[PDB]
């Protein structure tokens, strides 16, 4: 669950 | 998405374009800066990414594998292109221009220095335009991991595009063909010079140098 | 040189091709880490010496200068030994054809550390090639294209060569009946499998250097100076 | 000069 997986879903 | 005319897909892409961020006015003040800029810059990349049409059509473990594999590619290339005006010298910010010597302040960094500064030099010979740059550096997130059909399609996309901008400016069929290859062997510079950027990165890692983000670590890590 | 119509700029290249060599792979005993590297870097070292004559006889090379040569070759030397095996890997799925005598799959890749992710990638490579029925006459373009583009901006006669060959794989996108939307988007499905090619290299050459560090197989004088020219 | 200079010149 790494950082840039959820950064790629912001607002 | 895959139905964009040619000009609809250079109009997106400059549209999707990253701002141009800035610096702050020895060996660990200026891998400090760079990397401290390289760090606000991946976060303006992975939205300017989302924009590139096709892309947020990707699972997300494929968007992720994508920009892990892009992501130094993608800052070389934007780096070429700003300094592509200064012959000699490397535009990492507006007020970092940095020319070939001061290179040498870090270990091992001149060589990919001179490497970058060759292939500004190289935009500078072709006279690279800016539309062409958006399409070359789209190019490189959806190529660059894609092997480790729909992007296919979108690549193909981005290809005609390349072709009908070149059309648009009068070059003949062979002009064409000729320019399309001499871009996109180009590419393969970047990769290169990527892979070299990796290894200096990883060793400045490792000999704590400089203290390095996370989102900056992760993306070292993938590699 | 710059006079060769596409089709005696084709014939040229097919003529320079080198052999097929042979691995001396015994079958005797198993694979340690120790001998598979013997076996890859023996065969390559042979490799080696037939494509300094083979690029002698790539159009527009022996022009240059000695020191020229020496660079274009000592940048590119994996990368065309590289993209030699994954077109004769083309009808081998799940293996690597380094030598007819020497088909490898990727558990065979992992009696060397650091290999099996490297199989891999050029597994993959080899499986592009096959869903874009890559022709003969499209690779020998691709491998001329290596070694003069690969080294080029580590900086002109070089760049109208590159036109030519440019100008030859669409000619025979054209000849194989292809339109003219398909010549430009298979010119650059081609290219850009060339930066994968690169990155392999890379990785290629750094697993190498790091097996040569480790004291795990001895190099030929030819192998260690073509990998001292890179880490 | 590197060896690789030499066997360049073979023929
Ligand atoms: C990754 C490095 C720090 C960040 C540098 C950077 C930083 C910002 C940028 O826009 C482009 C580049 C390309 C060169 C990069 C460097 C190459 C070696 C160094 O470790
Ligand atoms: C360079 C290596 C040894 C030689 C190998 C070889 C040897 C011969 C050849 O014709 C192709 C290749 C590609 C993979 C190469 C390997 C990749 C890593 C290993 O160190």
């Amino acid at each position: 669950h790494k950082i840039l997986h959820r950064l790629l879903q912001d607002s | 998405a895959l139905s964009l005319t040619a000009d609809q897909m250079v109009s997106a892409l400059l549209d999707a374009e990253p701002p141009i961020l800035y610096s702050e006015y020895s060996e660990a003040s200026m891998m400090g800066l760079l990397t401290n800029l390289a760090d606000r810059e991946l976060v303006h990349m992975i939205n300017w990414a989302k924009r590139v049409p096709g892309f947020v059509d990707l699972t997300l473990h494929d968007q992720v594998h994508l920009l892990e594999c892009a992501w130094l590619e993608i800052l070389m290339i934007g780096l070429v292109w700003r300094s592509m005006e200064h012959p000699g010298k490397l535009l990492f910010a507006p007020n970092l221009l940095l020319d070939r010597n001061q290179g040498k302040c870090v270990e091992g960094m001149v060589e990919i220095f001179d490497m970058l500064l060759a292939t500004s030099s190289r935009f500078r010979m072709m006279n690279l335009q800016g539309e062409e740059f958006v399409c070359l550096k789209s190019i490189i997130l959806l190529n660059s991991g894609v092997y480790t059909d729909h992007i296919h399609r979108v690549l193909d996309k981005i290809t005609d595009t390349l072709i009908h901008l070149m059309a648009k400016a009068g070059l003949t069929l062979q002009q064409q063909h000729q320019r399309l290859a001499q871009l996109l062997l180009i590419l393969s510079h970047i990769r290169h010079m990527s892979n070299k950027g990796m290894e200096h990165l990883y060793s400045m890692k490792c000999k704590n140098v400089v203290p390095l983000s996370d989102l900056l670590l992760e993306m070292l890590d993938a590699h």
